[PDB]
């Protein structure tokens, strides 16, 4: 539901989440390239066919509001979609 | 009290002096309350046999290097008790992907299969540690309020007292920020988490290397990382 279902509407894919790991805004900050205001859940996917990470950042639990969208490609490239 | 608690989890006796002083803390009759509570309204994950696997695979003096975590994987099948791993028949999550990739490149000479169980290691002296020990089915971060840090932190305030010269490995700013060994007495190593969103690439974590020069400083042998 919800977070899965963004996934797809953001890239079509029915990707499943396989982790969720938390990181503060300064981890954060350093990559996407903005600051989120609070603790960012990036939850993670990965498409084998196409061997991108689907990486989903909400924010913490339990209000896992939708913030940015990151898929990084083999090469380890991204490619950042602020939602 | 203990033989009850003992009971229910199914935790190793080794254990008994570095859990057993928690008990006696209101704040865990608690925690133990908001967990049974929970388990009659929502799915928990890790089944209640396999919260304290990590508990029964070395005892607290057979503990070399000390890997932290943060909740166990909330898909079922995925977690088993132990941080990072998962089931033999689960494909690795990415950070694992990225854990194990660090090992093969600091011992390329490793025999690695495929797989993402990392009971081998535990069964060595690693310590793989989640601080929030369960999750709700689906829902990330579900039960990291209810306690299990101030717990999970008690006992290993009490293992870095009682045994000097241990390896700690932080990963990613929450970890590190959870966990403050003496870093006059044990071997702190910090670096970014596995995850692929970190702006360092795990592959290039060299913690396995340092972990285990240190060991041979003081005369343990290294652990064997291939899995």
């Amino acid at each position: 539901t919800n977070l899965s279902d963004i996934i797809e509407k953001e890239t079509g894919k029915q990707l499943v989440i396989q982790e969720s790991i938390l990181m503060l805004p300064e981890e954060v900050e350093e990559v996407i390239g903005n600051k989120p205001e609070s603790d960012i859940l990036v939850h993670t996917a990965y498409d084998e066919s196409t061997d991108e990470n689907v990486m989903l950042l909400t924010s913490d639990a339990p209000e896992y509001k939708p913030w940015a969208l990151v898929i990084q490609d083999s090469n380890g490239e991204n490619k950042i979609k602020m939602l | 009290d203990w033989t009850t608690f003992r009971r229910v989890f199914l935790i190793d006796d080794a254990w008994r002096p570095l859990m057993e002083p928690e008990l006696a803390n209101p704040l865990t009759a608690h925690l133990l309350a908001e967990y049974n509570r929970r388990c009659q309204t929502e799915e928990v994950l890790p089944p209640r046999e396999d919260v304290f696997s990590w508990t029964r695979y070395c005892t607290p003096d057979e503990v070399r290097v000390v890997i932290i975590g943060q909740d166990p994987y909330h898909h079922p099948g995925q977690a088993h008790g132990l941080a990072f791993s998962v089931r033999a028949n689960v494909p690795p999550p990415p950070s694992l992907r990225n854990v194990l990739a660090a090992v093969k490149n600091c011992y390329p000479e490793a025999r690695m299969s495929g797989h993402g169980c990392l009971e081998k290691w535990a069964r060595d002296g690693v310590l793989l540690l989640n601080t929030t020990l369960t999750v709700k089915r689906g829902a990330a971060a579900s039960h990291s309020r209810i306690g299990w840090d101030r717990f999970v932190g008690g006992v290993i305030r009490r293992l870095a007292a009682r045994r000097p010269g241990l390896v700690f490995m932080l990963w990613g700013t929450h970890a590190q920020n959870a966990i403050r060994p003496d870093p006059r007495v044990h071997c702190v190593l910090k670096f970014s988490h596995p995850s692929p969103l970190s702006k360092v690439p795990f592959g290039t974590c060299q913690h396995f290397l340092v972990a285990n020069r240190y060991l041979e400083t003081r005369s343990i042998s290294p652990i064997d990382w291939s899995v």
